[PDB]
């Protein structure tokens, strides 16, 4: 296979994704949910982990790390400590809400994912992070939790297995720091979102110091449908190690922004132009694309004629998947104040444990704003660039990386609009 | 039949303030129980 | 925008608070549902259920939250600190949020932040003379598919206009209470130009399974 | 023998298993720099300043963090490490207030020994910087939070020597304060010896504040008579 995209309707995991049918159970086991879970919870751990490992599922959260090998290293005897599976449904990163859609249309798929995950790895019970903001979405799961619950399907004997499983709903405080999965764990257990180093990893020490695993809803959500329709089924999707199915969330200068779930490697191009409705003002005036909302470095139109939106390509291209977030800017923008907002949400969300995130932030966002101004000298920019260098990859966690790329990436392909910018403030001011 | 043009998510818009904590309050007899580590709390 | 308190008559340790009976089997509720030994777990939703009885947190509830929980006071103290949901300064009655981030201000949010400044006449993160609203400017909510938007109180009002939020504030002022919802052509999330996918059917149970499952 | 052997500089020697880098380099007889490590403190790995390099490994890793393996080789003084340190150094001076001459601890700084000896030699922070409400904690510690650099050597001392629990980081982001949140008299039996952990000026003796200069100052050693513990 080459042409990758156009999905049928027959291999869309999430059905109900647009909140036309019933979200409650009854509407969840009429679309195929909590359908031969027993055998499931029966058949082994070691099997629903071979089945997701053959599946080739990776990383929904933006990571890219394969699930499967993941969930794998807590498959090991215990020394005594319970054993923990949580959800992250945090979702603080701007361009991204598919996990808020999976939340409040379809939450009997996410616990019936909970169930298999925490039986795959042998977690004692299920923690869920929802975030703060997302209240009616938190009240919606813990009504499915609790119409579970009442049918039988989780708790003491959950499905007719003899393995107990117990879920929880857990909001937050209004904090991006706290979608890492260290700072979610610190943030479960009532201290400051701040992230924890590793070693020792999650496995090891996680939450109450027990080995546990924090996995993203959309990889949590589609493990029943993996067993059930099996790993060679979402393997037949996407490139060699890029399979699967993914909800991408399209927005900015765009006719018809939407969350709409395609197949893995389709061409950025042919999915903006069918489900987006196409960029405002025709192609022509599209100026740039964030792939993977803001985490991830911009890319020209150039570059966004024949790029495949998996892993590989989108590594190739000096960027990142994230989280299948595109954000579209024309040519109608000013692109530098765009990465100087982006900047200043970065300023605005950061924890401030350690120290090259909780300085060069600031000063980033300081010469972002002259910048924008266009009072500073050119070589400064190039000074930008290495300040950059000093953030990435001498962080606790990976939110100074995700800051010092977009700069990174806006100064590599747009330094003579800036340059120009601020020598006309010189020429007009001075 | 098979309805498509109506949203189903109208629950939503009869949520109060203390829904959530009301629904943890009945959600909670139907848990187990927790483990302990032998100890009340770490600073113990 | 201050982080540290100053005792003032309004705001100190002597200020009389309490929790209602029923609030106390929701923070035992919410305890039992932490491990033992890690009570101080349940430091997040506790204290968050104290914004649920007044509105805002004076130096109150941060002392007695420490004390049904047997942790610190300065612990609750970083935690109230740390997150910004928790307003340790007495908002206005209906809390109102704008999303100024790139996905949002690349739909106009700057047009809707200017209509409510010239709707009721504040400034930003200034409070209403009558208690009322109070206006201030948050990160990403969520919404961006459905940007712009605001969040006043726990409510989401996505795809909003000049218009719509300006008949969203007439509205709340006249007492009732407004839908919940985007105000455009679709629904949640769908393309407003129809339905580019999930136009068949769900196919329903036993549908591509496996041999031996 | 369950000790493993590592390498440092290219020689072999001899460790205990969860043996950190920088007890390792201390093995050695070499200085890993630190702000916020300390040998009778938890570790917090919040500075970032003990980063360096394991060889055929593209990413620093925290020196009194990370624990060693077998094969493993440290270099301690190669390029990327330097830069950095220089890094670091960079970051940690660009908020840093120009108090110097009317600092307590100058003569005897670890900020200022330390970007002698590893930092740059010139500033690129060309924008103005923080400012941070001052804190009145008793009549002992003078205290200027301005001079902070957050390495959090106060909240583990409170936490776990003293045992008194009243410090704490107030705040999110480069605005964050190490302070008490309130007008609290933080009193105790070992109050002082924060002065003694504080690396900067930000901590100091009130008594002894601008009094005298350390470089002027002959040492002798002696034993306390207050107290039977000698
Ligand atoms: N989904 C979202 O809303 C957002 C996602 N992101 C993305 O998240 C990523 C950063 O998060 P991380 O989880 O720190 O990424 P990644 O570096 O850590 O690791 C992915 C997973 O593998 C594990 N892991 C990493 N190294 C390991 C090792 N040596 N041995 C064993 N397990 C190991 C981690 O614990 C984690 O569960 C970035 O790619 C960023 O773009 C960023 C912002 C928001
Ligand atoms: C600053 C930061 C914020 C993050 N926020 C989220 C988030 O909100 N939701 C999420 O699922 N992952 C988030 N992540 C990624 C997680 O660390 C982790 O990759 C994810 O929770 C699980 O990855 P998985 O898809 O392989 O299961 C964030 C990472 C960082 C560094
Ligand atoms: S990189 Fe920033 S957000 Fe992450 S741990 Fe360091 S200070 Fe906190
Ligand atoms: S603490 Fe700061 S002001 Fe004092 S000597 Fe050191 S660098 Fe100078
Ligand atoms: S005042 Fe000194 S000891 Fe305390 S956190 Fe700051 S630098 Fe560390
Ligand atoms: S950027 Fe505004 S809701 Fe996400
Ligand atoms: S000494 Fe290791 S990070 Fe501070
Ligand atoms: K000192």
């Amino acid at each position: 296979k080459t042409s990758f995209g156009s999905l049928k309707d027959e291999d869309r995991i999430f059905t109900n994704l647009y909140g036309r049918h019933d979200w409650r159970l009854k509407g969840a086991q009429s679309r195929g949910d909590w359908y031969k879970t027993k055998e499931i919870l029966l058949k082994g751990p070691d099997w629903i982990l071979g089945e997701v490992k053959t599946s080739g599922l990776r990383g929904r959260g933006g990571a890219g790390f394969p699930t499967g090998l993941k969930w794998s290293f807590m498959n090991k005897p215990s020394d005594g400590r319970p054993k923990y599976l949580v959800v992250n449904a945090d979702e603080g990163e701007p361009g991204t809400c598919k996990d808020r859609e999976i939340i409040r249309h379809d939450p009997h798929k996410l616990v019936e994912g909970c169930l298999v995950g925490g039986r795959a790895m042998g977690a004692r019970a299920a923690y869920i992070y929802i975030r703060g903001e997302f209240y009616n979405e938190a009240s919606n799961l813990q009504v499915a939790i609790r119409e579970a619950y009442e049918a039988g399907l989780i708790g003491k004997n959950a499905c007719g297995s003899g393995y107990d499983f117990d879920v929880f709903v857990v909001r937050g405080a209004g904090a991006y720091i706290c979608g890492e999965e260290t700072a979610l764990i610190e943030s479960i257990e009532g201290k400051q979102g701040k992230p924890r180093l590793k070693p020792p990893f999650p496995a090891d020490v996680g939450v109450f110091g027990c080995p546990t695993t924090v996995a993203n809803v959309e990889t949590v959500a589609v493990s029943p449908t993996i067993c059930r329709r099996g790993g060679a089924w979402f393997a037949s999707f996407g490139r060699e190690r890029n399979s699967g199915t993914k909800l991408f969330n399209i927005s900015g200068h765009v006719n018809n922004p939407c969350t709409v779930e395609e197949e893995m490697s389709v061409p950025l191009k042919e999915l903006i132009e069918k489900h987006a409705g196409g960029v405002t003002g025709g192609w022509d005036n599209l100026l740039a694309v964030i792939p993977g909302g803001s985490s991830t470095p911009l890319i020209p139109k150039s570059v966004c004629e024949t790029v495949l939106m998996d892993f590989d390509a989108l590594i190739q291209a000096q960027t990142g998947l994230g989280t299948a977030a595109v954000i579209v800017m024309d040519r109608s923008t000013d692109i530098v104040k765009a990465i100087a907002r982006l900047i200043e949400f970065y300023k605005h969300e950061s924890c401030g444990q350690c120290t090259p995130c909780r300085e060069g932030v600031d000063w980033m966002n300081k010469v972002m704003a002259r910048f924008v101004r266009g009072d500073a000298r050119p070589a400064e920019i190039d000074s930008l660039w290495e300040i950059s260098k000093q953030i990435e990859g001498h962080t606790i966690c990976a939110l100074g990386d995700g800051a010092a790329w977009p700069v990174q990436g806006l100064i590599r392909h747009f330094r003579p609009e800036l340059e120009e910018r601020m020598q006309r403030f010189a020429q007009q001011h001075q | 039949p098979f309805d498509n043009t109506t949203y189903k998510n109208l629950q939503h818009h009869d949520y109060s303030t203390y829904t959530f904590l009301d629904l943890n309050l009945d959600l909670s007899k139907f848990r187990m129980p927790q483990p302990s580590s032998g100890r009340e709390s770490p600073r113990h | 925008a201050l982080f540290v308190h100053r005792d003032t008559p309004k705001n100190n340790p002597e200020t009389p608070f309490d929790f209602t009976p029923e609030n106390y089997k929701r923070i035992e509720a919410i305890v039992k549902n932490y491990p033992e030994g890690h009570k101080a777990a349940a430091v997040l939703p506790v204290l968050d259920l104290a914004q649920r009885q007044n509105g805002w947190l004076p130096i109150s509830a941060m002392n007695k939250v420490a004390e049904i929980l047997q942790v610190p006071p300065m612990r609750v103290y970083e935690v109230a600190t740390f997150y910004t949901m928790y307003n340790r300064k007495p908002v206005g009655k209906y809390h109102i949020q704008v999303c100024t981030t790139t996905p949002c201000m690349l739909r106009n949010s700057d047009s809707i932040l200017e209509a409510i400044q010239k709707k009721l006449g504040i400034k930003v993160g200034e409070t209403t003379p009558d208690k009322l609203f109070t206006l201030i400017e948050v990160e990403c909510l969520g919404a961006c598919v459905n940007a712009p938007m605001v969040q006043i109180n726990d409510n989401y009002y996505e795809d909003l206009t000049p218009k719509d939020i300006e008949e969203i504030i007439d509205e709340l002022k006249a007492g009732k209470i407004p839908k919940p919802g985007p105000r455009s052509g679709r629904f949640s999330c769908e393309p407003a130009g129809g339905l580019t996918s999930l136009t068949e059917p769900p196919k329903g149970p036993g549908f591509g399974v496996q041999a031996g499952l | 023998s369950n000790l493993i052997e590592v390498f440092v500089d290219g020689q072999s020697v001899m460790v205990e298993p969860g043996t950190t880098v920088l007890q390792a380099c201390e093995k050695v007889g070499m200085q890993i720099p630190r702000f916020c490590y300390h040998e009778r403190l938890s570790v917090a790995g919040n500075c970032r300043m003990c980063l360096v390099e394991i060889e055929k490994a593209p990413k620093v890793v925290a020196a009194c963090a990370m624990p060693v393996m077998k094969g493993w080789n440290i270099l301690t003084n190669s390029e990327k490490t330097k830069k950095a340190r220089e890094g670091v150094m960079e970051f940690l001076l660009a908020n840093h207030p120009l108090d110097c001459p009317i600092c307590d601890q100058g003569g005897e700084c670890d900020l200022q020994d330390q970007s002698m000896m590893f930092g740059s030699d010139r500033s690129r922070f060309l924008e103005g910087k923080r400012a941070v409400e001052d804190k009145n904690i008793g009549p002992l510690v003078k205290t200027i939070m301005t001079r902070c650099i957050q390495c959090t050597r106060c909240i583990r001392f409170a936490s776990e020597i003293a045992g008194v629990d009243d410090l704490g980081t107030t705040g999110r982001g480069n605005d964050m304060q190490v302070g008490t949140y309130i007008e609290k008299m933080f009193m105790s039996e070992l109050s002082g010896n924060i002065i003694d952990i504080c690396p900067v000026g930000a901590l100091t003796s009130k008594p002894y504040a601008f009094t005298a200069r350390p470089w002027e100052t002959r040492k002798t050693e002696s034993i306390d008579v207050m107290d039977a513990v000698g």
